[PDB]
């Protein structure tokens, strides 16, 4: 490459909606169709949070507070029959969860769910700003239980819900193993209180713990 | 030289960094009604002076509960379970003319700090010791406590670019005093004052203290907090 | 400059254009672009470096014009902090993933 | 007869082909600021005269760097890494009245030339020898150098329909002088003057020189370039 | 504190002694025509800093040719054989508050100096070493060089009454900076810049430097010259 005259004047790509509002795959999971009537491998879960993969997690930690609608579009495949129909049930933060693929929670009228049959365009489900407070908090320097009990750093304001996914087909002659890819996207996003970027690598998906990392890459002397 | 006074507390001062360009203010409903103390609460709460030697790596205080034993403000924390305030923070250094050094006085809202040996948590008495400050460390440490190594202050960020927050430099060559006004940054209008630490006043010496063999071996840093526009929940019926 | 309030000296902050070679001596830095920054008068000197873009850059060297002159009470060795931001306005186009995260 | 002068260089001239109907001009930002030399740079740089015999197939010069050793213009190429100019090019021939012939004086922006034996490249000293011209050849050649056969000048096109570019015919029957103005054709407003050859002045004899046994056995072709509206990057701080 | 700038050279300054009450100016004929560079030439040329100890007797520089290797001004001396300039001379001292001393900063036009052992001359490299200063001596010296004993600076006059020239005292008790403007004193409007030394900036410590066993053993004297209103002969034809 060579250093060219990069002559233009634009910061439309540096706004918050043009920086955060990009769809990224945040959840791959397998789920079968038949066998093991009491099993946990016939549906998917994915509690919705921004701390899924470190590339997106890093961008949400530029800012302390942010509020945004989310608009996820699943991309569902299958392996190994009839034409298959799926169900992507979003439960709110206050919502019952299934324990099995044939639980009664799947029939709850307050849990919105899409019934996508195979071959069409991917299913898209949009979720508004659910939180109780006025913004989602990326960081919470505080304790969930009063009087400095356990569970540091986890507030219940930035709870977004869960996403239970199953086949609606009751059975099949052979085994069908479906794969789902959830494409998370912030929408109509506002952000408050900027914050310095992450320096150290991430350890765990529910905490801010880190190993002490060097500031920059080292060089030989101060003058070279 | 301006001799400010608030209530029954007078300090002697010598430019204000208004945090995020906003001055603290009150929240303005009969379903939930706030109580505005105004009386007391607003006076100056001078913390214990902190000696800054050549080998001091830094300090941090976690507010609002750093004032949990400070008078009426520390007593209204026990009777009301919701509140908010503004916290004008003066930081003098009163060094001499032959001392040299530089401080970063930054407030860092929502400083979620990391444990020293990850895969576990810390016993909640490692973040704060009410009035007294937890110092940083010069290198890495282990044990069930806060990873208090500078260059990764508490949060896993670079300590040099901690200037994004409401800050003020105290260069002993030029100035000695800092003052920061932090207008209650939070995602809910009122929150409990014992669970949630709204911000973390941390003072970090970038250029280390230096002097010769005749001066005093330290420089006392004086911290003074005035809780402004503190309002609480209502205790009366409607 | 984070030294004493009694230390006094001069530093020569030279800037090389993105094509030019670095100055090997103090005189060759003086013949280019520079600012003889008197420490005893002002303690903070501000630059504004243009022509900064990518899609072979400049140099900010610093030289002893004079040594640090110090009275018997003040310490001899001092420190200088540096800072950096966008000078007036900054242009930026094509978003990508950061290299640091793995 | 008009005696033009620019700076400290006067030539004697005897219609101008303005390239693409535009006269060179300046670029009109504090983030990037150009420097306009004006002083010197604009004077006439007469290259070495080129003898045109009966068997000469042609010549080419690659600009802007054909002037890389020509005075202040060739010295500002080493101190600034960005620039642009206009290059008024006079081409006299000063033949006699009994000589006959015809030249194509064409400028060809972005003449990317091809290697003589393909599957390889040439050592970069085959495109240009600063001041002196690389001649074409009458037939095909081999070796790690430019395929300089006329009828396929450099680019693999027909040499007859090379008239699409800013050109001028020098028919010794009628005229002797040509002048072309080339207003800096490029896709970026400023580019480095050593990497990129903005255009390729190539002079190609279509009708060959002819004369009898008493005349001089050659006709010297004189090339003169005036870099107009040359501007560079800024070296000062902002 | 005023931050003067000229071209691409900025210094930081802290009253001007205009030499002989006149500010330098241009010479204002087609038989002889001057060229005014204006561009560059006027920037600040900071010489090497000079350490002033307790036993330093003095220094001298001989201008215009002390700037003979200083950039474009030192390069226009080789291309033009006639010229004139003004030379604003800043002299800082940046000592401490516990140092004491006093300097005479004087310019002395036409300082014809005397040889050390009379009946002979000196080899012309004893008057000037371009950028670096020739020091004086505290007593008499011998050999084919300049009689550089103070009390008889160079010319056989008393060194105390050297105040008749454009001068400025630098008393470290009060001030540290000096500035002198010398409007080209000569008997011919233009003269060669290598034969003739128009003036001799000599800095002479009257009261010697003194300090105690903790301070720095020297005080660096910084000399800065800005050639103003420099104009040369013409190189073009008429």
């Amino acid at each position: 490459q060579t250093r060219h005259v990069v002559n233009f004047h634009s910061r439309s790509e540096s706004t918050i909606e043009n920086f955060m509002g990009r769809a990224a795959c945040v959840f791959m999971d397998q789920y079968k169709i038949n066998g093991e009537e009491t099993s946990t491998d016939r549906f998917a879960v994915w509690t919705i949070n921004i701390r899924e993969m470190a590339q997106l997690r890093r961008k949400c930690e530029m800012f302390t507070y942010m509020r945004f609608d989310i608009e996820m579009t699943m991309v569902i495949t299958s392996c190994q029959m009839p034409v298959l129909t799926h169900q992507i049930m979003y439960v709110p933060p206050g919502g019952p969860i299934p324990a099995k693929v044939d639980g009664y929670e799947w029939q709850t009228s307050t849990n919105p769910s899409v019934f996508w049959t195979e071959g069409n365009a991917p299913p898209r489900i949009s979720i508004p700003f659910i939180s109780v407070g006025n913004a989602y908090s990326s960081f919470y320097d505080g304790w969930s239980h009063f009087t400095q009990d356990g569970t540091y750093g986890y507030t219940t304001l930035n709870a977004m819900g869960k996403l239970y996914i199953r086949h609606v087909n009751r059975s099949s002659p052979h085994q069908i193993t479906s794969t789902i890819r959830v494409y998370f996207k912030p929408k109509h996003i506002k952000a408050w209180v900027p914050r310095p970027p992450r320096l150290c690598p991430y350890i765990n998906k529910r905490d801010v713990n880190f190993v002490v990392t060097e500031i920059t890459d080292s060089r030989t002397s101060i003058t070279d | 030289v301006r001799s400010m006074t608030l209530g029954n507390s007078t300090i002697t001062t010598q430019n204000v960094v208004v945090g995020y360009g906003e001055w603290p203010s009150y929240l303005s409903t009969a379903e939930d009604q706030p109580t505005q103390p105004d009386v007391a609460t607003c006076r100056f709460y001078t913390l214990e002076s902190v000696q800054w030697e050549k080998t001091s790596p830094g300090w941090w205080w976690k507010f609002p509960e750093a004032l949990k034993n400070m008078g009426l403000f520390g007593q209204n924390m026990h009777y009301h379970y919701l509140g908010r305030a503004g916290y004008t923070i003066h930081v003098q250094c009163n060094a001499s003319k032959f001392h040299q050094g530089c401080l970063l006085v930054v407030c860092v809202p929502e400083a979620e700090m990391g444990c020293a040996d990850t895969d576990t948590t810390f016993p909640a008495t490692e973040l704060t010791t009410e009035d007294t400050p937890h110092v940083f460390t010069s290198d890495s440490i282990t044990g069930k406590k806060v990873q208090a190594a500078v260059c990764n202050a508490g949060m896993g960020v670079g300590v040099g670019n901690l200037t994004i927050f409401p800050h003020q430099w105290i260069n002993l060559r030029t100035n000695n005093s800092a003052t920061i006004v932090i207008p209650y940054i939070n995602s809910v209008p009122m929150d409990n004052m014992f669970r949630h630490y709204n911000f973390t006043l941390m003072i970090i010496p970038f250029a280390p203290l230096n002097f010769t063999d005749g001066a005093t071996a330290y420089v006392p840093i004086t911290v003074t907090i005035a809780p402004m526009y503190a309002e609480y929940n209502g205790l009366r019926l409607a | 400059f984070c030294g004493s309030a009694m230390a006094t000296g001069k530093l020569l902050i030279s800037y090389s254009p993105p094509g030019a070679s670095v100055p090997t001596s103090r005189k060759d830095a003086m013949l280019g672009t520079h600012i003889v920054w008197d420490i005893g008068l002002q303690s903070s000197c501000v630059l504004c470096v243009p022509w900064i873009s990518q899609s072979s850059a400049g140099y900010i060297t610093c030289w002893y014009q004079t040594n640090i002159v110090v009275p018997p009470g003040a310490p001899t060795s001092c420190d200088v902090l540096c800072f950096a931001s966008a000078c007036n306005d900054f242009s930026v186009r094509l978003l990508r993933d950061t290299p640091f995260m793995a």
